[PDB]
């Protein structure tokens, strides 16, 4: 019934941007708190951002404050994480979490940030 | 024959605020000054009674209500307050006689990836009366169309999860709260200070 399907990750150069997508099925995203987390290999899951149910109030970890923006597309039943000014240390798998009686988890989407010259 | 306040303050798990717990304290001796003077309590505010005189008083019953909210909501646990917590979860009367005690519990109640066990009620048809407790999970009718027990358009499950996570800013960290109320009845006063 309920599921969260992520997309929009991929490879991007330092200073660039990506828009992660968290598409829900089985409930309206506007009705529930949502959290974004990320995990880099060998590190613990790190909270990144959150948006409150039934409103637009958002909050962000200090590491991404000002660069990451949550927004909702209620017509698409989707929550986005816009990520600007990406740094190599933003590389990680990114997850969206929603509690609907119990917690549901997106499958994760890889973000890899590169720096240097290709030639 | 000491009052068992330890079971309240030192419980492993606290209740969700919408399902707040109450312990009845009776026929025992309590040292309120020991609690009031503990620096581990960052909130310790009494109403209609002086915290330093509590050891001088007897009461028929003492009630200890305990729950968890987030840091920015501790201010709602006071007479006269409004807001989601005061309106819909736990309500103190305008003429409250008792004390509100709170302390940051981030180290106990948050978890990596979130602790989703602590809930709050977001919607209710009306405000709670003082000390009323509502644990129902009926679908809330936000609009004109009745819900018939099913979530839908303007038809909301009434609770949300705090999802307490350890790197939250302090206003979004969990706080444990104990509300003491002092009741004097015609029946004899069995709860005294030392
Ligand atoms: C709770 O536990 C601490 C440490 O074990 C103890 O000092 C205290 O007296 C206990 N009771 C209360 C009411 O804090």
């Amino acid at each position: 019934q309920v599921q969260l399907v992520e997309s929009g990750g991929g490879l991007v150069q330092a200073g660039g941007s990506l828009r992660l997508s968290c598409a829900a099925s089985g409930f309206p995203v506007y009705s529930w708190n949502m959290w974004w987390y990320r995990q880099a290999p060998g590190k613990e899951r790190e909270w990144v951002a959150a948006i409150e149910s039934h409103g637009d109030s958002t909050r962000y970890a200090d590491s991404v404050k000002g660069r990451f923006t949550i927004s909702r597309d209620n017509a698409k039943n989707t929550v986005y994480l816009q990520m600007n000014s990406l740094k190599p240390e933003d590389t990680a798998v990114y997850y969206c979490y929603v509690w609907v009686g119990h917690t549901y988890y997106g499958q994760g989407t890889q973000v890899t940030v590169s720096a240097g010259r290709a030639g | 024959n000491l009052c068992p306040f330890g079971e309240v303050f030192n419980a492993t798990r606290f209740a969700s605020v919408y399902a707040w717990n109450r312990k009845r304290i009776s026929n025992c001796v309590a040292d309120y000054s020991v609690l009031y003077n503990s620096a581990s309590f960052s909130t310790f505010k009494c109403y209609g009674v002086s915290p330093t005189k509590l050891n001088d008083l007897c009461f028929t019953n003492v009630y200890a209500d305990s729950f968890v909210i987030r840091g920015d909501e501790v201010r709602q646990i006071a007479p006269g307050q409004t807001g989601k917590i005061a309106d819909y979860n736990y309500k103190l009367p305008d003429d409250f006689t008792g004390c509100v005690i709170a302390w940051n519990s981030n180290n106990l109640d948050s978890k990596v990836g979130g602790n989703y066990n602590y809930l709050y009620r977001l919607f209710r048809k009306s405000n709670l009366k003082p000390f009323e407790r509502d644990i129902s999970t009926e679908i809330y009718q936000a609009g004109s169309t009745p819900c018939n027990g099913v979530e839908g358009f303007n038809c909301y499950f009434p609770l949300q999860s705090y999802g307490f996570q350890p790197t939250n800013g302090v206003g979004y960290q969990p706080y444990r709260v104990v509300v003491l109320s002092f009741e004097l009845l015609h029946a004899p006063a069995t709860v005294c200070g030392p």
